[PDB]
């Protein structure tokens, strides 16, 4: 048993007709303060698989860890490491997920919510959550945290059910994420503007965008708000 | 629950779901959170439901005295001030939490109120459990000028949204539209998106299936003559 | 929340954020957290919302009570009434308010009334969550009889700084100026002070 | 819950209750609370039912394991002791257990509490579960060494049926069941809604409930 | 302790053509121990019936209260008190002791004598109104009653075909609940007749 | 100070009659008149609006007054006296019946409560 | 000052009650009536907080015999009920609230019937053919219901409340140093002296 | 402090017919108000005709469902390809349940499937592993809803015959596959309406002599 | 389990205790045999926790027993009771103790003496003419004070014994269901079986 | 406490002030915090004393068996130590550690292991009780490539703002600065930074 010390906001996915959309914002923060912001929460694991991680940012560095190690151990006398042997996002997310529950077992949790989004060998897309206490799930659109309550029904509405997921294009996809994140600057004090998105494609492959921004923000409004009831001035 | 309450150009609206839980239960699948405090001004409670009952009638009933007392319609910062006070006195002990919205001589305005007394201004709102899911779509959709049927359209996607996503809402939307220089317009059960589906079967019994030990006609009457 | 006052030259100006938070959910992010108890003479807030409005909403009453019957009351005055409210229900209360204000003859005044509810008059004042992050800033930058100019570039790069670390604090930065010409309401958006 | 068991003069009758709570919620009208450990004993099932089945069922294994070495049936005494051990592994570590172990051996008939605490009782009668109190009643003053097969059988019929009307959380149906020296035979699961109205004319017991 | 659920028992009421139902069990218990078979907690005064489920104390002190009230009533106005008025009645009654509550489930059931319109309403323990259409449950098994209700209810049921739809919705929730039971009322109500109904059932 | 007067202000003379209800009726009929009808589907109430001074705006005077949205009143006699007995009858209409019952009195109860508060005024210190 | 059990039979009401009073370790009295007199033909027996259980009962006492000497009547056990109920629900919500649970045995002299009420500390109350309150139920409840009948004569409900009594005295943990017995008739009450 | 268990909500419902046997459950995963997936399966086929969801926290729910599954396949290895019989498998899950009884997997099994004489089969669980062979039973959030109306419904309870006035009991004939999933869309139609944790989709696997079949029906969505 | 009493007399150790065994709210027992001979000469009584009791009590016979047959001799009362209390001293620093208190009364045959033991579950050993666990020693010790001789015999120490029981009886509030009373002397040990 | 660690052209200079309280009693008034634990790879220690004495201790042993067998250990090797054993031991620690040091390949490297054995590589960090009121202050002043004396100024005006508004923070300025040229001690007595 612990508590979390440093911690990162949500993380934010989607299912698209032909892959996986991923977002995670740069922050690193220590309560209520804004500690650390170059922090990458987004980490890729070969070319078909993006591992987005929210909570503990200690605990963060060490699945990062066992995810490099993952690919080291699946190199060793494997002369088809970089094809049919390749790691698959399953192969990754059902690790995880064991070490996830065995932690939580011996009262000793990695203190996480996960994501892992990928496309599989067939092209099939893939996309699961698990967290801290090894629970598992499956959705069109997935978010940890606020994203969850925030990002998920602006998500919803794009595909609402599996047979929406070959009309959503990328273009769709990524406008419906990016718009999201903009809300989530809005509304969760633990966030910040600076962003990670991926994108993860059975055609064009992995796509790592870094150094994305929040942009066309309304707060023009603002002007006109005075007072708390009745003050004019 | 999910309330919010939207900003126009020559009014306000407000919307709210329709239903209403005791814990993981539904209790009722197509209650009324719209409470009219007076003929122009409409507000939608959060929380402990007898309490936004309550505090709306007994506000209401004094804004109708002095209504009367003044020879004026009433205000909606007087509707909020005397919320506001009665609210704060009871320190969150009575669970109220309201959109506030109407129209009257000084023109259109909407607020919300917190349980402990605290209001906030603002031209887009939302309160209750669903309140995240319908604010996503109004940070989303929201824009300055919007038209009484933008309004309208706004706010009740954004009741649609907590009615979907949030398992504390659900069932109906209604609305009331609140115009200046015109007569307030309650919609009931504006939006009807989960009537229940046919059953598979009748489950009417053949009369005689329930055992009966005694019979007897009961007076309700009252005692007769002669 | 990060709210400040500074006197200056002609007078002196409030300034604060606009952010509202119910744990981490931003409950409101265009708040107005400037109140105007008297024409010239204003508070920012921090702390319980309902307490300190409850708490202007009385100070407002007491001063236009006063004024009907004794003409324009001094800001000390007013820090004083505001001291009453909280000294004495200081054990039901959560505020810390800052109260600025113009006179002619006193020009700017600043009075900070922390939790306890005691008085401290001063050439400016930090206070609310945010404020933490710049003591070390304020106490290097500021200098006495600063121009306007002057006086809103330090409330805006020190609020700018408080909104960067603490997360409590956000939004748009609101700023009134209290001099013998008037009242003037600024505003200042992100993408203005986040490059600062 | 209600459960009991006694001696008399042909064998021990055992009586239960089949009716399961989750708090006020009736999660079960039909729960076996005898199990049978094998052909010559049985075993009541009060506290937490896991515990009894697991244990009991255990000690069906054991007690199998003992005539296989011993080319012998084991005792009642041996049996009751082999379970209570068992538990006092256990001890202080939250198991739920009360259970009366019948039988039939050399000594004859024969009748052990046991329970999670390790206490390991002989006697001619005993009731555990919520009902217990209300069992005893009808038991003390009716109970004879000299009873019939038949009259015993009912006492302990009726025994159970006393406390599913009293006790909230007693009910559903009794199961009985007759131990022999040849072996338990079981007699029947019997509704306690048609039981009570039956007893009720029949006995003219139970005045008060109109029916 | 959760002075609620010590007592046990529990309240339906339903609608249907021209006519109202409501009905309830007769236990009355300490917990575990069943003390009564005969507690009724269906009342009427005029034609207005009201079902309280919850604290058995509270329960007779309500019936006792509202007695007072619509006697009152009836004495200053000259005519029997109506289903709606009574319900906001009950409602004012309960919310006046806010901050230390009756700890009821009070269900009201009657037929407008000038309309003739079939009305029911239900109440949580300080005073909130729900007015259904089809259906109002209370008591300890009221989670059990919703299942029937919702699955056996059908509207513009004849009051003939209305007392077997409540009286199996009523019998078997309480055979799902060791706190319910112990025999049940059934109040089948028109314009002007008003019949009551004597359950046979399982008393365990 | 306090309110000294705790003893009855009118009282019975010898020859039976409350002087001060007398004298009260009295005021009433030096009153300006006012009347009232009823017929099948409607009720009538009027009264002249005796303007004090031609400067006076005489519609910021109102003699006929709303109670409830369905009970109207109308005076002959002391007009600041009418005014508070109108504030307190659309009082009491809230606070003794309709936050009880959810809606408006029956118009018999209403002036039920009027006539109370008038007999008090007649026994009270 | 635990138990206490009540029985109504053909033409009287039988109240058996405790004999023992316990401060501490040591059992101070083993001869105490737990029971008053509150008119001619009405008896309360009463279990519960020490102190409280007395108190209670003498002022409950007080009320009656003031309205029996104010409208010259004795007032119908019923009515007697209610107003003890009224008392103790009255008490549930006080500050202090009065921790006493009565039996109310009285024999209704317009009706010609022997009534037994029983009311908890919460003001509930049932009216019964027989009674107990806390535990003294759990043990004599069964007896009751199966032996009980409307017609006993009071030599028969005598020999049930034995039979009561010795299943309590079997199965109970405590000794409550056996129980006073006394009967609520036409003719008024009286006790008996050898049980 | 650190809680390892949680509650994802859902509601199953297993009957057993005279040849026939359904395990039925709905889609929707939950934590406190959120929806987490509108179609998240929690009946599965774990081979040899057997059918199981072990409701209530899902990931020990997943780790039982997984480790039994694991179970048949070694039972397979050990004992030369033997089927596994419903009753074996019951009484093999009490042991996996009760390894872990002063740690428990915060679970309410139910199991389906045909016994060794081709009759329908349901066994029950608890989170310690106490178990029993029934012919109806609801699990989960909502089952305090449903099994009084399969009370009343499937066993006929409180049902007596028209003009004997109690005196006879309605007769207990059997329920054909078509009849018993009747029951089950509308238990959970019901459930839906009052049940804030049930909706989305309802997910049915029936157990015959010829296999496992899946069927799937739209719920309510709010 | 709670009374066990004993006494030493000129010849003789005499151990009273009580017959009752409660779970919950209900005696289940009143005839249970708190008691285990240890060896021919030497008896042990016992009181505590549930299951401990019996449980330690059979360790310690097996024990004696099986240093009985290894040396074919019987260990003196002394030896025994220091036996025991080393296993309770240990025992009460384990991770769950033993919460059990005897009384050990043996015959010693080489010095020809009666030897009474009181050990409680800490390990607190101590020799006595007599002695008392729990609260029994509250009611007992008073009498036992006034009337004990060291010279009495073994018909005088039972009817001590009885006065005993019978304030045990009078001033105690629970009900222990009566005493099994046991005689260890030079002819080992016999069951009073009418007391 | 306050402490910190700055890179600049030519290396990394580390910063502390040196109070130890016990509440508030200063039990050493002149603390060293800047503690060696190779030739040029030092640390900034805050939290429990106890605590990161006892790690600062063994990453000493690790880094000198480490030079024995494998050379001089880079300052990211060294961060590792740090971190393994904070993160690994986190229920058991309060530690709150800024490592620096200089290679002549990597030049001036900052590397800051908060409280949950989180390692955050940055070019300069701030820790302890009184760096929460210099966080604006370091923010705006400080820039990257800076001289040795305006490094050493940048440190010595921040640290002194800590120990202003600090009182767990006090005492001298202790600096250790890390470059080519070798390892200088530099301390600052309060007559000199608290006048600036
Ligand atoms: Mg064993
Ligand atoms: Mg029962
Ligand atoms: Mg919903
Ligand atoms: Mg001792
Ligand atoms: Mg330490
Ligand atoms: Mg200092």
């Amino acid at each position: 048993t612990q508590q979390p010390i440093v911690t990162g906001t949500s993380v934010i996915s989607m299912k698209y007709d032909n892959g996986v959309i991923i977002a995670a914002d740069n922050l690193g923060s220590y309560g209520s303060l804004l500690r650390f912001n170059g922090v990458e929460r987004l980490i890729p694991v070969g070319d078909n698989t993006v591992v987005g991680i929210s909570g503990d940012i200690s605990d963060m560095q060490h699945i990062e860890r066992l995810l490099k190690d993952l690919v080291t151990e699946n190199a060793y006398d494997n002369p088809l490491a970089d094809a049919e042997e390749a790691l698959e996002p399953s192969y990754i997310f059902e690790y995880l997920a064991t070490v996830m529950y065995q932690r939580r077992s011996k009262m000793n949790p990695l203190w996480n919510a996960i994501i892992v989004a990928g496309v599989q060998s067939n092209g099939d897309q893939f996309l699961r959550y698990v967290n801290l206490l090894g629970v598992t799930y499956s959705s069109p659109t997935l978010a940890t945290g606020f994203g969850a309550h925030m990002a998920n029904p602006l998500l919803r509405k794009v595909v609402d059910r599996e047979s929406d997921i070959p009309k959503t294009t990328v273009q769709v996809a990524e406008e419906a994420i990016v718009n999201a994140m903009r809300v989530l600057y809005y509304r969760d004090a633990r966030s910040s503007r600076n962003f990670s998105l991926a994108i993860i494609d059975k055609n064009t492959g992995l796509t790592f965008k870094k150094n994305l921004q929040v942009e066309n923000m309304k707060w023009d409004f603002a002007k006109d708000i005075k007072g708390y009831g009745t003050q004019k001035i | 629950t999910t309330i919010v309450g939207v900003k126009f150009n020559n009014g306000v609206v407000i919307a709210a779901d329709t239903r209403s839980t005791q814990g993981p239960i539904v209790a009722d699948k197509n209650c009324a959170k719209l409470h009219r405090i007076s003929p122009k001004i409409w507000c939608a409670g959060a929380g402990t439901a007898a309490d936004t009952e309550a505090v709306t009638q007994l506000i209401g009933s004094n804004i109708e005295l002095h209504s009367l007392y003044t020879s004026r319609e009433p205000r909606v910062v007087s509707a909020l001030q005397m919320l506001k006070q009665h609210l704060f006195k009871y320190q969150g002990h009575i669970g109220a939490y309201l959109i506030v919205a109407g129209v009257d001589p000084t023109g259109s305005h909407l607020f919300s109120i917190h349980a402990h007394g605290s209001t906030d201004v603002g031209y887009y709102l939302s309160l209750g459990s669903g309140s995240l899911a319908a604010m996503a779509v109004l940070e989303s959709h929201w824009k300055q000028d919007l038209t009484k049927e933008e309004a309208i359209k706004l706010a009740s996607d954004a009741i649609q949204a907590g009615i979907w996503n949030d398992l504390g809402s659900g069932s109906n939307v209604d609305v009331c539209v609140m115009e200046i220089g015109k007569d307030a317009e309650y919609l009931r059960n504006y939006l009807t998106p989960n009537v229940r589906e046919e059953k598979q079967k009748s489950y009417k019994f053949p009369r005689g299936t329930t055992a009966v030990l005694k019979e007897s006609i009961v007076n309700i009457c009252d005692i007769q003559e002669e | 929340t990060s709210i400040m006052a500074v006197t200056f030259k002609d007078g002196v100006i409030l300034g604060a954020d606009s952010r509202t938070t119910t744990g981490a959910y931003i409950a409101n992010r265009v708040t107005d957290k400037l109140t105007r108890v008297h024409d010239k003479i204003w508070c920012c807030r921090s702390g319980s919302a309902a307490d300190t409005q409850a708490i202007a909403d009385i100070v407002q009453y007491h001063l236009e009570l006063y004024t009907s019957q004794y003409g324009t009351p001094s800001t000390e005055t007013a820090a004083s009434v505001f001291k009453e409210l909280c000294y004495e229900n200081k054990d039901n209360l959560t505020a810390g308010i800052i109260v600025a204000g113009y006179d002619d003859k006193n020009k700017g005044e600043v009075y900070t009334i922390p939790l306890g509810g005691s008085v401290h008059k001063l050439p400016y004042a930090i206070a609310g969550s945010g404020s933490t992050f710049i003591y070390g800033y304020c106490d290097k930058n500021f200098r006495e009889n600063m121009s306007k100019e002057e006086t809103v570039d330090f409330i805006k790069h020190s609020l700018s700084q408080a909104i960067k670390w603490d997360g409590s604090s956000g939004g748009v930065i609101r700023m009134v100026v209290l001099t013998a010409a008037g009242v003037e309401r600024l505003i200042f958006y992100p993408d203005e002070y986040e490059q600062l | 819950t209600t459960t009991l068991a006694f001696k008399f003069q042909h064998g021990v009758i055992a009586a239960v209750d089949s009716r399961a709570s989750a708090g006020s919620y009736i999660s079960a009208l039909r729960v076996n609370k005898v199990i049978e450990i094998n052909p010559y004993l049985l075993g009541t099932m009060s506290g937490c039912a896991a515990d009894c089945q697991y244990w009991e069922t255990l000690l069906a294994k054991e007690c199998r394991l003992y005539y296989l070495r011993n080319g012998e049936r084991i005792s009642v005494s041996a049996a009751s002791k082999l379970l209570s051990n068992m538990m006092c592994q256990y001890r202080g570590m939250g198991l739920s257990m009360g259970s009366m172990i019948c039988g039939w051996d050399k000594k004859g008939p024969g009748l052990y509490y046991v329970d999670e605490h390790g206490t390991r009782l002989s006697g001619n009668m005993f009731s555990t579960g919520s009902g217990n109190t209300y069992a005893y009643g009808v038991l003390d003053s009716n109970y004879k060494w000299d009873l019939s097969v038949e009259d015993a059988l009912y006492l302990g019929k009726r025994s159970i049926l006393a406390a599913a009307h009293r006790d909230a959380y007693s009910g559903g149906s009794v199961n009985l069941y007759h131990v022999t020296e040849d072996g338990w035979i079981y007699h029947g699961n019997h509704d306690v809604g048609e039981l009570f109205w039956k007893v009720k004319e029949e006995e003219g017991s139970f005045n008060n409930v109109i029916g | 302790s959760d002075p609620s659920s010590i007592n046990g028992g529990i309240v339906v009421a339903m609608t249907g053509k021209d006519c109202v139902a409501i009905a309830c069990d007769l236990r009355l218990g300490s917990q575990s121990l069943g003390v009564s078979n005969k507690f009724e907690k269906i009342f009427h005064y005029g034609h207005v019936f009201l079902g309280i489920t919850g604290l058995a104390t509270d329960v007779t002190t309500l019936n006792e209260m509202f007695r007072y009230k619509t006697n009152l009533y009836k004495l200053k106005e000259e005519r029997a008190i109506e289903p709606e008025t009574f319900t906001q009645l009950v409602s004012s009654s309960l919310y006046e002791r806010r901050f230390g509550p009756y700890f009821v489930g009070p269900v009201v059931a009657g037929i407008n004598s000038k309309s003739g319109k079939p009305f029911i309403a239900g109440f949580d323990l300080i005073g909130c109104i729900d007015e259904a259409k089809d259906f109002i449950v209370s008591g300890t098994a009221s989670d059990q009653l919703f299942g029937m209700c919702e699955s056996l209810y059908e509207p513009n049921l004849e009051p003939e075909d209305l007392f077997e739809t409540i009286s199996q919705a009523l019998l078997n929730a309480a055979d799902r609940d060791a706190l319910s039971g112990w025999g049940a009322v059934v109040y089948i109500i028109k314009k002007d007749e008003v019949v009551k109904r004597y359950l046979k059932m399982r008393q365990d | 100070m306090t309110d000294r007067y705790s003893f009855s202000l009118t009282t019975f003379s010898p020859s039976g009659k409350l002087g001060q209800i007398d004298y009260a009726l009295t005021a009433v009929k030096q009153g300006v008149t006012s009347l009232g009808i009823k017929a099948t589907n409607g009720v009538v109430i009027a009264t002249e609006k005796k303007s004090s001074s031609p400067l006076a705006m005489s519609e910021t005077l109102s003699k006929v007054s709303l109670l409830t949205p369905d009970i109207g009143a109308v005076y002959s006699g002391m007009g600041p006296d009418y005014r508070v007995l109108v504030d307190k009858s659309r009082k009491v209409a809230h606070t003794s019946y309709k936050r009880i019952y959810g809606e408006y009195p029956p118009t018999k109860l209403l002036v039920s409560e009027v006539a109370k508060i008038m007999q008090e005024a007649t026994q009270s210190g | 000052m635990d138990i206490i059990l009540g029985i109504r039979v053909q033409d009287s009401v039988i109240l058996a009650s405790s004999k023992a009073v316990t401060r501490g370790i040591s059992v101070l009295k083993d001869s105490d009536d737990k029971t008053r007199q509150l008119s001619p033909h009405t008896l309360m027996s009463f279990a519960g907080e020490a102190g409280d259980t007395v108190q209670f009962a003498e002022y409950i006492q007080a009320n009656i015999q003031l309205y029996s000497i104010r409208e010259d009547y004795e007032l119908s056990p019923q009515a007697v009920s209610s107003f003890v109920r009224q008392e103790l629900a009255k008490s549930i919500r006080s500050r202090r609230p009065y921790q006493v649970n009565v039996l109310i045995g009285g024999y209704d002299k317009k009706k010609n019937k022997p009534e037994l009420y029983q009311i908890d500390y919460l003001g509930t109350k049932v009216e019964l053919p027989y009674g107990a309150h806390g535990y003294s139920g759990f043990y004599t409840f069964s007896l009751l219901d199966h032996h009980y009948r409307p017609d006993m004569t009071t030599e028969e409900g005598l020999d049930l409340l034995k039979l009561c009594v010795q299943e309590l005295e079997k199965r109970m943990p405590m000794d409550f140093k056996g129980v006073i017995v006394k009967i609520v008739d036409k003719d008024g009450i009286r006790q008996v002296d050898d049980f | 402090q650190f809680n390892p268990y949680g509650d994802n909500g859902g509601t199953i419902l297993g009957i057993a017919g005279e040849d026939f046997a359904v395990l039925a459950g709905d889609t929707r995963n939950i934590t406190d108000y959120s929806i987490n997936s509108r179609y998240e399966p929690k009946v599965f086929d774990c081979g040899d005709n057997i059918v199981m969801s072990a409701n209530g926290f899902a990931a020990d729910g997943d780790a039982l469902v997984k480790r039994f599954k694991n179970s048949v396949k070694w039972y397979h290895f050990d004992h030369n390809d033997k089927k596994l019989s419903i009753n074996s498998a019951a009484r093999n899950i009490q042991h996996l349940l009760y390894g872990k009884r002063f740690f428990p997997y915060y679970v309410h099994t139910i199991i389906a499937g045909l016994d060794e004489d081709g009759k329908g089969a349901v066994y029950s669980f608890d989170p310690v592993g106490s178990y029993e062979r029934e012919q109806c039973r609801a699990g989960g959030a909502a089952a305090s809803l449903i099994m009084p109306f399969l009370d009343n419904q499937v066993n006929f309870k409180n049902q007596y015959e028209p003009g004997t006035n109690g005196k006879v009991k309605k007769p207990l004939k059997y329920l054909s596959v078509e009849e018993v999933i009747k029951l089950v869309r509308d238990s959970f139609t019901s459930a839906t309406e009052r049940h804030i944790q049930v909706g989305d989709g309802l997910e049915i696997l029936i157990v015959t002599k010829d296999g496992v079949r899946k069927e799937f029906y739209e719920l309510k969505r709010d």
